[PDB]
């Protein structure tokens, strides 16, 4: 009778199609990544090309329902994502451009080499040659070789591509009715159609702006404790008073300061939390490992794995057989099909890797009865927190004193808790400050705040003011630094993972609070507390079907993201780096740089 | 002196789309019900108005086998006093009906790879099947006021969707094979008993 009816019909008839292309379209993608073949890729063309037209033509025909006539909230937000038209807007001739530039890119990252002077017929990809130079390497100009030569040579080919890669996707964003292409990216946090609960695209900014001020002086002094370590290292090639070297911070880019964790760590005497040695007198394999997993997520009251998962799931590499990438992935193929895909090795950090991969899962499991439209996280921020938190449960000594790992009479005492924070303090703070400068520059080059021929020296402004590093060459306009990285030449929006870090301290006070836990939040485990489970299952279930300002006041009792369980969780490590950090100096300058003598 | 050949209906290769299902008339012998309780090959076995104790030595004129082939969730969705789209728009049970429901995992059988789209069901209808109505038109679903004269288009969809077995999917989703036995006394004396 109405547009209701009409919409509530078509949004029935897009769901039980949707299922059966986009299942063969994952499921084409599995048996591209677990058994690598040309066979196997033109089924992933095919599959890939069937759901990509698919969502392409449904699109025409969404459009025509106007959402203004829909009084219904969750019939409305499944047009929402459905009746934005994406690049399909452009241009047929700029649409080739676009996936031209797309593709180029992904090459040049990917097949992109270093080559010496010294003897050219020899060269080196990024991975794995020039992330392991980074990392183990304790010589400068080693260091200083690989972080040189791998922005020379992409730098200069990804610019002039990047260049026209800017004008392309505004030019998208401004027939979608948004003020340029950083607000599309931030257009997922957008909230409308509940009162109180709105929270507009640009409040974002406002917002980040904020909680980052109440990190600094955490990160300040993070800052200054790895500066005074690594000056005895290098006494010469680093000043006390001025910024980091860039290649000095343990891998390319600077992201995770975790390979600086061995000359950093503070007590060297000692022993540190190794469950490795423990497991392979115990001699146990994957089968026995995601059973240990499995076992996590009962005891909160989360349903177990299928009987279908263990049988269809391929969980370590399957031999010389077949090649498959062994980067770890968490698959969701609808139908109730859900696979994980790892290289398992036996270690420490692929227990905690494994409960992450497995945190997804329970994640997938929870929505799977959501409309398809409705099936993703609450925000994109969400998804990748829920499987954080589940690896901060499993690195407590408490938790691997309870599976039987570490020695019962492992002896805590305050030298081991420092330890154990520092690492976490230089994956999850030191990687804050740097995604924060990566999207502050990115949002200021789409708005148009940047000019084209400022990039270069707006970011090293960037780098040594919000960062605090400074670059050990200086580069001309020539070279563009940030579109070496990853994400920034995949088009993949980098503000996920700052979002998950705030999220994730939320969830762990929130959801220790409901397990009654005493004493400090680090030593927290919510195994065996069905309290924590439930509270947290409210979430898992709604998905993206209800706002993510709602859902997050259900679980954490707030409606706004702040940093306040962040001081919490290392007010330990802040307590005692102000005490280490008396007779240094805290803060730093943005004039001095290594080649100005 | 005949066995009630539920043999036939139980072990058949194949059968019916839920919107195609088959209904076989049962009369004149002798049917054992023990053997199917009995057997614990069946996921899902309930009844409902009479006892399966009960019904062993009873007298029934009329029993009639209602096989079809349905998803797991959509299971508990035939049932008397039931909704949803298999409820309404497909295969519809009476309050007051007396008889048992039976289940069991189809997926060694009916799913293969690559998917089985023989397996079809109803999506949408004009309004809710009154109990026991089988309608087997293919005719366009209207969801405006806009003519469909038979052709796909905007505000026209074909009713009949087909379901994906593919072997590797969720137990959930994975197909069950169900048949609805009903039971009815009416003028005609009983031939079928315990
Ligand atoms: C992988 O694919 C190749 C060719 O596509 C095939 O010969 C091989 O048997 C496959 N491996 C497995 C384990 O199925
Ligand atoms: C929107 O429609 C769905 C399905 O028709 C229903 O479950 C939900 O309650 C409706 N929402 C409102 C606010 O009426
Ligand atoms: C998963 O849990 C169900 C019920 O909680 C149980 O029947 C099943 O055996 C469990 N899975 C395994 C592999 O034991
Ligand atoms: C959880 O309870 C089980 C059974 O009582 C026990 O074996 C295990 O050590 C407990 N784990 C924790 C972390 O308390
Ligand atoms: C179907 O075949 C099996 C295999 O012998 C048998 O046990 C079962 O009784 C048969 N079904 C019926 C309804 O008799
Ligand atoms: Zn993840």
């Amino acid at each position: 009778s109405t547009i209701e009816e009409q919409a509530k019909t078509f949004l029935d008839k897009f769901n039980h199609e949707a299922e059966d292309l986009f299942y063969q379209s994952s499921l084409a993608s599995w048996n591209y990544n677990t058994n690598i073949t040309e066979e196997n890729v033109q089924n992933m063309n095919n599959a890939g090309d069937k759901w990509s037209a698919f969502l392409k033509e449904q699109s025409t025909l969404a459009q025509m329902y106007p959402l203004q006539e829909i009084q219904n909230l969750t019939v409305k937000l499944q047009l929402q994502a459905l009746q934005q038209n994406g690049s399909s807007v452009l241009s047929e001739d700029k649409s080739k451009r676009l996936n031209t530039i797309l593709n180029t890119m992904s090459t040049i990252y990917s097949t992109g080499k270093v080559c010496n002077p010294d003897n050219p017929q020899e060269c080196l990809l990024l991975e794995p040659g020039l992330n392991e130079i980074m990392a183990n390497s304790l010589d400068y100009n080693e260091r200083l070789w690989a972080w040189e030569s791998w922005r020379s040579e992409v730098g200069k080919q990804l610019r002039p591509l990047y260049e026209e890669y800017v004008v392309l996707k505004n030019e998208m964003a401004r027939a979608n009715h948004y003020e340029d292409y950083g607000d599309y990216w931030r257009g997922d946090y957008e909230v409308n159609g509940v009162d109180g609960y709105d929270y507009s695209r640009g409040q974002l900014i406002e917002d980040v702006e904020h909680t980052f001020e109440e990190i600094k002086p955490l990160y300040e002094h993070l800052h200054a404790y790895v500066r005074a370590k690594l000056m005895n290292a290098y006494p010469s090639y680093i000043s006390p008073i001025g910024c980091l070297p860039a290649h000095l911070l343990g891998d390319m880019w600077g992201r995770f300061w975790t390979n600086l964790y061995s000359l950093t760590v503070p007590f060297g005497q000692k022993p540190n939390i190794d469950v490795t040695d423990a497991m392979v007198d115990q001699a146990w394999d994957a089968q026995r490992i995601f059973k240990e997993a499995e076992k996590f997520f009962v005891s909160v009251g989360l349903p177990n794995m299928t009987q279908g998962f263990w049988e269809n799931s391929m969980l370590t590499d399957p031999g010389n057989v077949q090649k498959a990438v062994c980067h770890p992935t968490a698959w969701d193929l609808g139908k109730g099909d859900f696979r994980i895909l790892m290289c398992t090795k036996v270690t420490m950090d692929d227990f905690l890797t494994a409960h992450h991969e497995m945190g997804h899962i329970q994640y997938d499991m929870a929505y799977a009865a959501q409309p398809f439209l409705l099936r993703n996280g609450a925000n994109e921020g969400f998804h990748e927190a829920v499987g954080e938190i589940m690896s901060l449960s499993a690195a407590t000594p408490k938790h691997l004193k309870s599976i039987g790992l570490l020695s019962p009479d492992f002896q805590e005492d305050n030298e081991t808790e420092i330890n154990f924070l520092l690492k976490q303090a230089l994956t999850i703070v030191g990687t804050l400050p740097f995604t924060y400068m990566l999207e502050k520059w990115r949002w200021m080059v789409f708005k148009g705040e940047i000019p084209k021929d400022q990039w270069m020296k707006k970011w090293w402004e960037m780098k040594r003011e919000i960062v605090g590093v400074v670059e050990p060459v200086p580069h001309d306009e020539t070279y563009c630094d940030p579109a070496s990285l990853f994400h920034v030449s995949n088009d993949y929006s980098f503000i996920r993972y700052y979002t998950r870090t705030l999220y994730q301290f939320q969830f762990q006070e929130a959801l220790c609070q409901a397990a009654k836990h005493e004493g400090p939040l680090h030593k927290c485990d919510i195994s065996n507390s069905t309290e924590a489970g439930q509270k947290l299952f409210n979430m898992l279930r709604l998905g993206k079907s209800e706002p993510w300002t709602l859902a997050l006041e259900n679980v954490v009792g707030a409606k706004n993201m702040n940093v306040r369980p962040l001081l919490n969780y290392f007010e330990p490590l802040f307590t005692w780096l102000k005490d280490q950090n008396k007779n240094s100096f805290v803060g730093w300058s943005t004039d001095w740089s290594p080649y100005a003598d | 002196t005949n066995l009630c050949p539920f043999g036939e209906v139980f072990n058949a290769t194949r059968f019916a789309s839920v919107y195609a299902w088959n209904r076989k008339r049962i009369s004149n012998c002798v049917a054992d019900y023990s053997v199917l309780y009995n057997s614990a090959s069946f996921s899902t076995f309930k009844c409902y108005g009479v006892s399966p104790t009960k019904l062993n030595d009873l007298c029934f004129t009329n029993v009639y086998a209602d096989s079809f082939v349905i998803r797991g969730d959509e299971v508990r969705q035939i049932a008397p006093g039931q909704t949803g789209k298999i409820a309404d728009y497909n295969y519809k049970l009476p309050d007051d009906f007396t008889g048992c429901v039976i289940a069991w995992n189809s997926n060694n059988l009916d799913s293969k790879v690559g998917g089985n789209y023989n397996y079809r069901y109803r999506l949408f209808r004009k309004s809710n099947l009154k109990p026991f109505e089988r309608d087997i038109s293919t005719e366009i679903y209207q969801a405006g006021s806009t003519p469909c004269n038979g052709v796909q288009g905007f505000n026209c969809y074909f009713p009949l969707q087909s379901y994906g077995f593919q072997p590797t999917n969720g137990v959930g989703y994975q197909p069950y094979r169900v048949v609805v036995l009903s039971f009815e006394l009416l003028h005609a004396p009983a031939t079928v008993c315990g």
